[PDB]
């Protein structure tokens, strides 16, 4: 009884929890005032794009933060929200990586088609083709997400089963179909998108050199340089949370004692931190090397005050 | 000792 709970220090808490309100404010306010400034021959589209990361970003943002701090860095157990809510959050989460990683290797592409073939770059993808585009890489999101609404779920692990205080929203299924699906989200959503966004941003800076109406590549470096940041920070921020979550079930039972249980949460403060980092990174990236869209957005944020 | 989370 009462095992359940985890060994984790308060001064930690209250850091990750600090760090958490940070995030959610300048995660929260940069990607708001940013698609309230998206509101053009070329850049509609990549507005279009940036419009569904930062919408993705709301979404982890206002959405799993509040489910984060409270039950799984404060409460721990027992789960109190609702079923709907633990298959819910897990769905969003995974739906909002899938739109994120599509969105990513989508403007590497069309960003490349912009730089080496201009003469394709507008007849491609007409804005209403455009916002298909992106329904289409919402709607295959949720295809993809939907083994959360399966594979999480509700057990109570009391021992008995019968304690209120062990009911936890966990994964319902066997550990190899586990091992299957997180397999499955870390190859799709981590793995290959990022190495074809690497790819295709490694082509383009090659070929951008190559290449080198002056003045135009001097945006679209700037958008190159853009694309590299959001690249590196995504993978970078996401690399250990795929591995904790392969951590989570690559290691066996009798493996598993209180020391790396512990580390486990730790371990999971942190890598859930910088996921959020990697929510919240975006606007930032976008206001420093653009300029514009900084004097628009304080423009914008002078408007509502 | 297998983590639930």
């Amino acid at each position: 009884n009462s095992d359940l709970d985890v060994n984790t220090d308060i001064y930690s808490k209250v850091l990750v929890t600090a760090i958490y309100l940070a995030l959610f404010v300048v995660g929260t306010v940069g990607n708001g005032v940013t698609l309230f400034t998206l509101a053009q021959s070329l850049q509609s589209r990549v507005d279009y794009y940036l419009g569904s990361l930062a919408l993705s970003d709301l979404l982890i943002l206002l959405f799993a933060l509040p489910v984060d701090l409270y039950n799984f860095i404060w409460v721990h157990h027992p789960w109190a929200f609702g079923d709907a809510g633990c298959k819910g959050y897990y769905f969003l989460r995974e739906a909002c990586t899938y739109a994120t990683a599509l969105n990513v290797v989508s403007l590497s592409v069309e960003l490349y088609l912009a730089i080496c073939h201009p003469f394709k770059a507008k007849t491609l993808m007409s804005r209403s083709r455009t916002k298909k585009f992106i329904s289409a890489i919402w709607l295959a999101s949720a295809l993809l997400a939907i083994p959360m609404l399966f594979t999480m779920g509700l057990q109570n692990l009391s021992g008995d089963g019968t304690h209120p205080g062990g009911l936890v929203c966990t994964p319902i299924v066997d550990t190899a179909t586990l091992r299957v699906v997180i397999q499955l989200n870390t190859f799709m959503s981590f793995l290959f998108p990022m190495l074809v966004a690497s790819i295709l941003n490694t082509v383009a800076a090659r070929r951008l050199t190559v290449m080198v109406e002056p003045g135009r590549v001097q945006a679209l470096r700037r958008g190159v340089l853009v694309l590299r940041a959001v690249v590196i920070a995504f993978v970078v921020c996401w690399l250990p949370y795929h591995v904790r979550r392969l951590m989570f079930v690559y290691i066996s039972d009798e493996q598993w004692t209180t020391a790396l249980f512990d580390f486990y949460h730790y371990f999971y403060m942190l890598s859930n931190a910088l996921v959020y980092v990697s929510a919240a990174i975006n606007p930032i990236l976008y206001n420093l090397v653009s300029a514009n869209f900084r004097q628009v957005f304080l423009s914008t944020l002078a408007c509502l005050c | 000792r297998r983590p639930y989370i």
